[PDB]
RNA sequence: CUCCGCAUAAGCCUGCGUCAGAUUAAAAUGAACUGACAAUUAACAGCCCAAUAUCUACAAUCAACCAACAAGUCAUUAUUACCCUCACUGUCAACCCAACACAGGCAUGCUCAUAAGGAAAGGUUAAAAAAAGUAAAAGGAACUCGGCACCUGUUUACCAAAAACAUCACCUCUAGCAUCACCAGUAUUAGAGGCAGUUCAGCUGU
RNA sequence: GCUACCUAAGAACAGCUAAAAGAGCAAGAUUUAUAGGUAGAGGCGACAAACCUA
RNA sequence: GCUAAACCUAGCCCCAAACCCACUCCACCUUACUACCAGACAACCUUAGCCAAACCAUUUACCCAAAUAAAGUAUAGGCGAUA
């Protein structure tokens, strides 16, 4: 049995929804967003 | 190049030898290209409202052939039937009921009716019938390929109709929405007498030269003059 | 013959004979200008010029003065969709010179006039297409896009 | 003459040239050897003419008139070879009982494979033939392992094909349940 | 990207097909059949994995022992290498 | 001063060095052919 | 193609929300 | 001969035609169409037979079969199960609208009894003489296999032999006298070829 | 750099290679001193073409022809039609004896024949 | 402008011929890319030869004279055997091995400056910096790591120096012998070792 | 098929002092085409411990 | 709004069961895929190092015919590792 994540899109959107109002690539690139969002929180 | 000769002339100039194809199957046609014997509408017919015997005899010969394939056929009933087919066909234009329209009109008529109005809005209504429609002519084709015999009946219709055509943006481009106007039309109806499921369908209209010019369009038009290359000089 | 073992010949043995030769040849139009007495053929790889002279004289009763051959390389440049070379086959070309001052000219096997005499064999589909195209009229500029079907 | 390479001048330019059926093996089997020998050259001249026309059509970048004529002629000549070969084959069996016209023998090659080796004609006996003796019709022990790998490669391919066929059958039943039988 | 834009074909499982309907039948062949047969005899599968369980090293050792002589050359070579690899891994070498 | 031009093509050398007859000449060369046959090489040798 | 249904169904509901916002029904 | 790639999709256009080449180029790799397997013996539809459509736009109508594509279990019924398309269209010209049939699967089509025109099921059976005929499941009647023009296009009745066509009398004529001699031996005797030199033995290996 | 995949032919290689390799044509002679080629008439294949005058068979057959079942010839069928009648008559007359198989066309050996069935020594 | 060019060999293998193209080079004529069609024709060249024995001391160099040393590509007869003929293959190109600014490599014949073969500038402007070239007052290396003008052979470097190695000669060492090296040689032989120009004057954008 | 050395049978080298022939300026311990040989515990090396298709 | 995104098949894997393969014609060990001349060359001989001993120097493994058990027992071993 091979298992692959199929809902990764929703996992990323949880971060990105908090970064929409950010400036630049932080607002859409997950790897950049997450770090800024963590600092915001 | 659009023409086939130019295509095959280009194909011989390209060495693209296209072999032809022979198959048992062939394209199955439910109608014909044009009128079997054009019925010239006598000039002045609109004004009113031995040759005649010879022309009437031809209709009597043809009506016999139609009776042979379908015995329960009355030419007297056809004018009422043709009027209903004509009205139903045009009503399909109002709501773009193409599949229903295909039953009422032949594949020759269908493109003419619907092609120009693909992105337009048509509002058409049959207000009244000024005088009863009568079968001016009845013709029947000789045996054709696939044993297909067709019968064509021309019906003269003088009726009061209303037509308003809007453009793609909802703006009126032709006609008036409610004003009734008088129209005299000669409508040819065709039926595949051989086909066990053929039915009388609108085929084409006859436009006599004496016909009065149609309603003028609302918008102005510019017909451009000759577009000449620098060397070429304009000549009146 | 080709793709057949030849009986080995020993000094003083019988003549080698081929009763049903499987050699098939094509008479071809020269690509370039040739002398009047020269005829060009495409023959199989195994057919020698001696074979061709006997082949033409024996089967076609054509007196042959001289025969010369050459091996035309077929292009191997073309590649298919898999980027694999496609080989145009090599073929042998023969040049035959007719004896007794005879001359040959390659005939016109596709006469343009005789090819298109406008003979009448009406096709049901073709007539309908051409007929409807004649009925087709250019849109009247003055109508300016208004549908012409409606009598009104 | 040279005009035999070309079709009847009347036919030149015609879109089609009506022709009869190809000779069948049974029709040819009734004919004598002398008749078949004459029919061969009758067919041969027709084949050369069609081959000539086929090439000129390419040179003129036009379709060949009635291309099926060449298919028919090739069919008849193939049938004629079969009919004549059968007569020679049957005669050889009666007089010698030999299945094949050309002598040969089953041999092992240097790669360990078993091959049917067709014999060639020679003027000297094989033991004196310098070139023939250089050929090795035997395999040494080092070939044994490669033979096993080749056999296992064959088995793997066969196993995959059989497994695939059974899988396709299950896909067929899934789409068409009535086919359960 | 990465997520299908349409629903996959609906899954229709026949819970009462013959295989499911009769699953488990005769699992008590011994207890209810005078122990003439043991339940493990019902097990279908590789000859070396019938009524027997083990870790990957034990399975590889067992497979080589029972069918090693019948294995294909390349498969047997891989099995021998695997056992040696697993022998070091499982023994903390 | 030239670089990467080690290859000086010679058909005689290529056939003699890597040819079919050369490979069959020794047992090691025959095994070379056998390996390529097993792998399914389109060209067993030059 | 990843096997599974829950993620595809959830994304379908996501797309329907956008289809509503893009064209708010009357 | 044509070397059709595996899983080649058979369509309305015959393999090798201009339309087929544009539709199915050599690189194309489409999912195979899963076709119910029907043996040649079990196939009960032929060109020319009247059949009734059981599904589609015009179900319950009857028409003759104009083409059979066995690879897809398809029957084309002339004038039925049709849509509309343009033929001859160019950029300048709209083209001519015609009705075009869509293929129907064998299950979607049912044969009609000869005596009564109604959909029926048939089972292959042997006649008293031995001929194989189709017999209806209900009220069994032989369904004569339709008569259809030969694919080659030759009508025997109108056939006239050409200048290169052998006559019936000449082809049927039997000139073969079986004997223990090869074509080479007979032909040399017939042609009076004289060869007195013996063939020297050669070694075969 | 050399092209391994392409077919090896006499066009490739140096002058020695190109001369030695041919295109499959059968030799009709030998080379003598001075590279002089001697052509042996017997080696040259002689085409045996018959007289086609007054010959009724043509390239094609008329389509109005009774189709017949295909029955490939066999050794037994040839024996029953070419050899059985003579033996049957002799057996009734008692003249037949095994020792005289050659009378009916049996060939004990192929040696000494111009056209030998096995090994075949004649061209098609 | 010519730096070459033409041909052969080797390599390469249809790779700027025709037609067509919607493909391509900076270039929507060209086309070396795609599709179709055509093509290089033997006299040049390759591909050779019956046996057995036997014969073959005298270089080449204008080969003559005068010379040599490292001692040399060039030859038969006897007897037997043999009556036959012109097959087969190479023949095209703007081309190969490379490098990806010809960076470069590439045998032979002929031409010795071309009768053959080619184009350094896409257009403009005329900043700096940078590269190459040319000219330069007065001075003429000043100020700068340092300008310019026991034999022989390879090596890094180059004007080169230096060292290293090789090597003539020299020296010791081992070896009395033949049918695969040494050697078809024999201690005057063979092999293995060692071998211990400045200043000045002159010129230069240094 | 690079390179080192070697084998077979080839090829090339203007003028100038020019006795002496010699990397004198500009015919040799020269250069070079072809085929072959020596293979990694190795080969080859006027020996850089270099080179033997990076 | 572009670029794109999305897909379900091709086949494949592991088992089971069964011991597989291959002479149309022609060509192919010489420079393979080359119609056609006095051959003569002939195969057989411990696997090694090393996973580890935290180095390494004896020392450990890859086969020989019944799952299980006897048994990780007897026994071997720088009596160490380990077998
Ligand atoms: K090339
Ligand atoms: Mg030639
Ligand atoms: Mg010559
Ligand atoms: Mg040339
Ligand atoms: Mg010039
Ligand atoms: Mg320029
Ligand atoms: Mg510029
Ligand atoms: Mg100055
Ligand atoms: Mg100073
Ligand atoms: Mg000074």
């Amino acid at each position: 049995l091979r298992n692959r994540v199929t809902d990764r899109y929703f996992r990323i959107q949880e971060v990105l929804k908090h970064a929409r109002h950010f400036r630049g690539r932080k607002n859409r690139c997950y790897r950049l967003a997450v770090r800024t969002v963590i600092r915001a929180f | 190049f659009k023409t086939e000769k130019e295509f095959m002339q280009h194909a011989r100039k390209a060495g693209l030898v296209i072999p032809p194809e022979k198959s048992d199957r062939s394209i199955h046609l439910a109608c014909t290209a044009g009128i079997f014997d054009a019925y010239v509408p006598p000039e002045g017919d609109a004004r009113i409202s031995t040759e005649r015997m010879k022309k009437t005899m031809a209709s009597q010969v043809s009506i016999r052939r139609i009776k042979d394939y379908d015995a329960n056929f009355k030419i007297k009933d056809f004018p009422e039937k043709a009027k209903d087919i004509f009205i139903e066909a045009h009503l399909c234009l109002n709501n773009s009921d193409h599949d229903r329209l295909h039953t009422l009109v032949t594949e020759h008529c269908f493109p003419d009716m619907t092609w120009d109005i693909k992105y337009k809005t048509v509002r058409w209504s049959f207000v009244e019938s000024l005088e009863p429609s009568h079968v001016v002519q009845v013709r029947c084709s000789s045996m054709m390929n696939q044993g297909n015999v067709y019968g064509q009946i021309t019906v003269r219709m003088h009726t009061r109709q209303t037509l308003a055509i809007y453009d793609r943006f909802g703006r009126l481009m032709y006609g008036q929405e409610d004003v009734p106007k008088d129209v005299l039309e000669y409508v040819v109806f065709e039926k595949q007498l051989t086909n066990p499921y053929g039915s009388w369908r609108m085929h084409t209209k006859i436009v006599p030269p004496w016909a009065p010019p149609k309603q003028p369009i609302l918008k102005t038009v510019m017909i451009p003059g000759p577009q000449l290359k620098p060397e070429e000089e304009y000549e009146e | 013959a080709r793709n057949v073992v030849y009986p080995l010949y020993r000094l003083g043995g019988p003549q080698l004979r081929v009763f049903r030769t499987n050699f098939f040849i094509q008479l071809v139009r020269p690509g370039v200008a040739q002398p009047e007495d020269t005829v060009q053929f495409r023959i199989p790889m195994e057919m020698t010029r001696v074979d061709l002279r006997n082949y033409l004289e024996g089967i076609y009763n054509v007196p042959v003065a001289a025969v010369r051959t050459r091996v035309q390389h077929g292009s191997n440049k073309r590649r298919d969709h898999r980027n694999v070379r496609i080989k145009k086959p090599d073929y042998k070309v023969a040049y035959v010179q007719l004896a007794h001052g005879q001359t040959f000219t390659f005939p016109d096997l596709f006469p343009e006039k005789d090819e298109s005499p406008e003979g009448s064999a009406a096709d049901d589909l073709y007539s309908m297409l051409e007929e409807e195209r004649q009925q087709r009229q250019s849109s009247d500029p003055r109508r300016g896009g208004v549908p012409s079907w409606f009598g009104l | 003459g040279l005009e035999e390479f070309f079709d009847d001048p009347k036919n030149w330019g015609q879109e089609k040239v009506k022709s009869g059926a190809a000779w069948t093996c049974q029709q040819l089997r009734n004919k004598s050897n002398e008749d078949l020998h004459k029919l061969w050259y009758v067919l041969l001249k027709e084949r050369n003419m069609l081959l000539t026309l086929e090439q000129e059509a390419k040179r003129q970048r036009l379709p060949m008139p009635s291309p099926e004529r060449l298919d028919k002629v090739v069919d008849s000549m193939d049938a004629l070879d079969k009919v004549v070969q059968e007569r020679e084959d049957a005669l050889r069996l009666l007089q010698t009982g030999q299945e094949r016209a050309r002598p040969g023998a089953w041999r092992r090659d240097i790669f360990g494979r078993i091959i049917w080796h067709k014999f060639k004609q020679w003027v000297i006996p094989w033991h004196l033939n310098k070139r023939y003796n250089r050929k090795r019709f035997f395999a040494l022990p080092y070939v044994d392992h490669f033979l096993r790998l080749e056999r296992e490669k064959r088995a793997r391919i066969k196993a995959r094909k059989e497994n695939l066929e059974r899988k396709k059958a299950k896909i067929l039943l899934k789409k068409f349940p009535h086919l359960a039988e | 990207i990465g997520i299908r834009l349409t629903l996959p074909p609906p899954k229709v499982v026949d819970r009462w097909n013959e295989k499911r309907a009769m699953f488990g039948v005769y699992d008590n062949i011994g207890i209810l059949g005078n122990f003439e047969k043991h339940p493990k005899e019902l097990i279908r599968g590789p000859i070396w994995l019938r009524g027997w369980k083990g870790n990957e090293l034990q399975r590889c050792i067992r497979k080589r022992k029972m069918v090693g002589s019948r294995m294909f050359a390349d498969d047997l070579h891989n099995l021998n290498k695997r056992i040696r690899y697993l022998y070091k891994h499982f023994n903390r070498h | 001063k030239a670089r990467g031009n080690e290859y000086q093509p010679s058909n005689i050398k290529r056939k003699n060095k890597h040819g079919w007859v050369r490979r069959l000449s020794t047992p090691a060369g025959v095994q070379v052919i056998l390996r390529r046959m097993l792998k399914g090489r389109k060209s067993l040798s030059h | 193609v990843k096997k599974g249904f829950r993620a595809a169904f959830r994304f379908q509901k996501e797309l329907e929300r956008q289809r509503l916002l893009r064209c708010p029904p009357p | 001969k044509v070397t059709l790639p595996p899983h080649y999709r058979y369509g309305m256009s015959p393999p090798g035609s201009v339309a087929d080449k544009r539709k199915n180029p050599p690189w194309i790799r489409r999912r195979p169409v899963v076709v119910e397997p029907i043996s040649d013996e079990d196939w009960y539809l032929f060109c020319g037979d009247t059949v009734e459509i059981l599904e589609g736009k015009d179900a319950g109508k009857q028409g003759k079969v104009v083409q059979v594509i066995r690879q897809r279990n398809w029957v084309v019924v002339g004038g039925l199960n049709t849509h509309y398309r343009y033929i001859g269209k160019t950029m300048d010209y709209r083209g001519t609208m015609i009705p075009s049939e869509a293929p129907l699967l064998h299950r979607q089509v049912k044969l009609v009894d000869p005596m009564d025109r109604k959909p029926t099921e048939i089972e292959w059976r042997f006649t008293e003489a031995g001929e194989r005929v189709r017999v209806s499941t209900r009220s069994g009647r032989i369904i004569p296999k339709p008569e259809f023009p030969r694919a080659d296009g030759i009508v025997p009745e109108t056939w006239i032999d050409g200048p290169k066509d052998t006559s019936v009398e000449d082809a049927l004529e039997r000139t073969y006298v079986p004997c223990l001699k090869t074509l080479q031996e007979e032909v040399m005797e017939a042609m009076g070829i004289k060869e007195t030199r013996k063939y020297k033995k050669v070694y075969w290996y | 750099g050399a092209d391994r995949m392409s077919k090896w032919t006499s066009k490739r290689g140096p002058r020695s290679f190109r001369g030695r390799k041919g295109r499959g044509a059968k030799g009709i002679g030998f080379l003598t001193s001075g590279w002089r080629f001697v052509q042996i008439k017997e080696m040259v294949p002689e085409f045996v073409v018959p007289d086609l005058t007054g010959f009724k068979l043509k390239p094609y057959v008329s389509y109005l022809a009774p189709e017949s079942e295909e029955t490939p010839l066999t050794a037994a069928q040839l024996f029953s039609e070419a050899v059985a009648p003579a033996i049957e008559k002799d057996f009734k007359d008692g003249t037949f004896d095994p020792d005289n198989l050659e009378k009916y066309g049996f060939e004990p050996t192929q040696e000494g024949k111009l056209f030998q069935l096995y090994p075949r020594n004649f061209l098609r």
